[PDB]
RNA sequence: AUUCCAGCUCCAAUAGCGUAUAUUAAAGUUGUUGCAGUUAAAAAGCUCGUAGUUGAACUUUGGGCCCGGUUGGCCGGUCGGA
RNA sequence: GACGUUUUCAUUAAUCAAGAACGAAAGUUAGGGGAUCGAAGAUGAUCAGAUACCGUCGUAGUCUUAACCAUAAACUAUGCCGACUAGGGAUCGGGUGGUGUUUUUUUAAUGACCCACUCGGCACCUUACGAGAAAUCAAAGUCUUUGGGUUCUGGGGGGAGUAUGG
């Protein structure tokens, strides 16, 4: 550890409550509080997004230990991020997956479509049904995130934030990736830009 | 585990869960290595020096998979009040 | 009924470590299960524990590292000789160099091996590991 | 449940779980001291009450019986502890 | 676990670690001892005696603040039942149930209703048999478990 | 016709090999260790009940003075031993 | 029965050989009505065994009274008291009132609500940690890592729930 260069700030903090991320899922499965704070007094779930920061601070020690940047994968399923992975992939490293999910990826080193990660990066693990199910055989990590209503199993990062509206999911990749490009190594602050916009992650409506 | 003059036996002394403190098996297909590499002042990576956890199956498989590295991330200087002590 | 408070231990305590726990809360206990226990925590298969007490039965509170696999009552508590403790060990044991039948005998609450030592053998309580 | 000893929980989360089944055993209901509009002399009347309480100084019947607790009239003076 | 009825139930008098009269309660022991010798002498039942002046009069109960429990308290007084207080009003629901017998012939659960107190009285019987609260001499019988209540 | 009558030829045990019944073993098919009853044989119509079989929780801990039977050996003064 | 209680017994307790209540439908003796259909039966069928399903009247019976009987796929095909775990939106029986929302006792009165909380009954479906041979089962679990307590049955198929006896 938790530096001096990086740790709560009011100005990035200034993004996720920008995004209504007090606005979580609203019947809880209870294996999910070591992260909520309260609800809005008709129950919807409000979020220590402090601690969902340290979550971005452990996932990018979790990144950029690695010495092969190709081993890093990116699984989006839910269309809101499928630009994301790809505003994340050539500013990172991380090979690109969007779409469908093909059924015996992990599976059958055969065929054309057999990654061989080291590390994986999920989305909507809902959504990436047979990538929350099927992946854990080749004993990979899932870092994910989790709405209130989203899967306690399988996970090991659970990262609270909602999937209702396109500038979560791509706020908080967004919010990640610019760190892992300054663990990796470019600048400095939190309160301090990075040089292309958190607009840039976000979903169009063609 | 040691012969008349001692010589330890059995090859694959294996390792063991952090979590539920049990044993990971050379079978097993849910176990995960985590290498944590730090941070410190300029605060990036100092990649190669790892905080190496290690997950077993029982814990993936049967809600309670995610709580239980809340405590390890908590108890070892990596992450403040992301696990609730006071639980 | 709780016919053996003994046995609605370490059940509870399968029911919490098959089931993944790191503690139970025993109600009733005894000074049975409370020596049971000082017994278990001398052999350190489980941990720390804390008798906690009201004006009623009382809770027990174990805080172990996992190494209790299986234990279990062997009621009725049968009445055993010296010699005949090492049938016991050979049926329900898992090897030689390991492992604890532990008993009741006039000599208080000990192991088959403590009882092998200070050389009685009474009657049976449990296996632990 | 994870570290915590259960003399170090969030305290208040079994409180009000059924009286006997929190870490110890502790009652729910309270008492009262108070006092009727007829005569001010404190008339402790339990709050679970199963009497029909006849005034000291009246006749009237200063309460009604329920289940759960008890129906007061009203005008009785009420305090903390 | 129920006996004689199949089914589960609370029916709640718990009590906290403390024995002592712990913070408010102000009167002596004496004080109370004697507000319940006021209340035996009014010859009823124990269970009439608490249900009343244990929630009229502050009492707490008649064994924190008193120390002497209520049939201790009627024979060091002479008045002490001839049966207690419990297999009396059982044999006080016997009286109904038997008398609602020869209202209708064939109310047929009557029959089964009274097999249950029946049996209770029975062991309550021979439970006060063993302690020798009872007399071992008499034996509890439906030709005087009408005519002993009322 | 590798399975029939024979000719070969071969296989075993070897002054020894078969056969008949009886028991034991493998046989958790007698089960205290140590079975099985939703559908494979097996939970009864449901209560009350006696004999039997069990039956809630509590009774002297922690530590000081030494004795040192036994061991670790830097001691090695005995060169397998105190 | 549930629920509330800082009321009373202080172990009065669990099942259960023997023993005793109850008992569908049907059936069994002595009566009441005798409306309804209707096992048997009395008739018409009606052509080969398109198949004999049709149709019409029907003693008793169905309904009850003084009594039996003691039989079910009497089945949730799972004896009864214990322990814990899932995970849920409702239910119903009780208990409470949010600077809690409206007809109106007067923002939350009669009642009923969103958000919470408790014990009782009836249920459901998840991943099955545990099982099972398997359909499936939150118990048909905590059993080869074999012992919480107690009662009745089963030992290949038949022969056969037959003979025989009580």
């Amino acid at each position: 550890s938790l530096p001096a260069t990086f740790d709560l700030t009011p100005e990035d903090a200034q993004l996720l409550l920008a995004a209504n991320t007090h606005l979580g899922a609203r019947n809880v499965q209870v294996h999910q509080e070591p992260y909520v704070f309260n609800a809005r007094p008709d129950g919807v779930h409000v979020i220590n997004v402090g601690k969902t920061w340290e979550k971005l601070v452990l996932a990018a020690r979790i990144i950029a230990a690695i010495p092969n940047p190709e081993d890093v994968v990116a699984i989006s399923s839910r269309t809101f991020g499928q630009r994301a992975v790809l505003k994340f992939a050539a500013h990172t490293g991380a090979t690109p997956i969007a779409g469908r999910f093909t059924p015996g990826s992990f599976t059958n080193y055969i065929t054309r479509s057999f990654k061989e990660p080291r590390l994986v990066i999920v989305t909507d693990p809902r959504s990436d049904a047979q990538a929350i199910k099927e992946a854990s055989y080749v004993n990979i990590p899932v870092i994910a995130l989790t709405d209130l209503d989203s899967p306690s199993e399988f996970v090991d990062v659970a990262i609270p934030c909602n999937n209702r509206g396109k500038h979560s999911i791509g706020l908080i990749w967004y919010l990640l990736a610019r760190e892992v490009l300054r663990l990796r190594g470019a600048l400095v602050d939190r309160t301090q830009p990075w040089s292309i916009m958190p607009d840039l992650y976000f979903y169009r409506f063609p | 585990m040691e012969n008349d003059k001692g010589q330890l036996v059995e090859l694959y002394v294996p390792r063991k869960c952090s979590a539920t403190n049990r044993i990971i098996k050379a079978d097993d297909h849910a176990s995960v290595q985590i290498n944590v590499a730090k941070v410190d002042e300029e605060g990036r990576a100092i990649p190669g020096e790892y905080v190496t956890y290690a997950l077993s199956g029982y814990v993936r498989s049967r809600g309670e998979s995610d709580d239980s590295l809340n405590r390890l991330a908590q108890n070892d200087g990596l992450l403040k009040n992301v696990w609730s002590y006071s639980r | 009924t709780r016919s053996s408070v003994l046995a609605d231990a370490l059940n509870a305590i399968n029911n919490a470590e098959k089931t993944g726990k790191r503690q139970v809360l025993i109600r009733p206990s005894s000074k049975v299960i409370i020596k049971f226990l000082q017994v278990m925590q001398k052999h350190g298969y489980i941990g720390e524990f804390v008798y906690i007490d009201d004006h009623r039965s009382g809770k027990i509170v174990v805080q172990l590292n996992g190494r209790l696999n299986k234990c279990g009552v062997i009621s009725p508590r049968f009445n055993v000789k010296i010699g005949d403790i090492e049938k016991w060990t050979a049926n329900l044991l898992p090897a030689r160099q390991f492992g604890y039948v532990i008993l009741t005998t006039s000599a208080g609450i000990m192991d088959h091996e403590e009882a092998r030592r200070k050389h009685v053998s009474g009657k049976i309580l449990g296996f632990v590991y | 449940v994870l570290v915590q000893d259960l003399l170090h929980p969030t305290a208040a989360s079994e409180a009000r779980k059924h009286k006997l089944k929190t870490l110890v055993q502790g009652p729910r209901s309270y008492f009262l001291d108070v006092k009727c509009p007829g005569c001010l002399n404190i008339t402790t009347v339990f709050s679970h009450a199963q009497t029909a309480v006849t005034c000291e100084s009246c006749s009237t019947i200063l309460c009604t019986p329920t289940g759960g607790k008890a129906k007061l009239s009203e005008g009785t003076s009420f305090r903390r502890k | 676990g129920r006996m004689h009825s199949a089914g589960k139930g609370i029916s709640s008098s718990a009590i906290p670690y403390s024995r002592n009269a712990p913070a408010w309660f102000k009167l002596s022991s004496e004080s109370v001892i004697e507000q319940i010798v006021k209340y035996a002498r009014k010859g009823l039942t124990p269970s009439q005696i608490g249900v009343l002046l244990r929630d009229a009069h502050g009492v707490t109960q008649a064994r924190v603040i008193t120390g002497n429990k209520i049939m201790r308290i009627l024979k060091s007084n002479g008045l002490a039942p001839e049966i207690p207080e419990d297999l009396y009003y059982l044999i006080k629901k016997a009286v109904s149930v038997r008398k609602h017998l020869e209202r209708n012939r064939k109310d047929k659960d009557a029959k089964f209703r009274l097999i249950l107190i029946e049996s209770r009285i029975h062991r309550l019987a021979r439970y006060y048999r063993t302690v020798a609260v009872l007399p071992p001499n008499w034996k509890y019988e439906s030709a005087t478990a009408s005519a002993l209540v009322n």
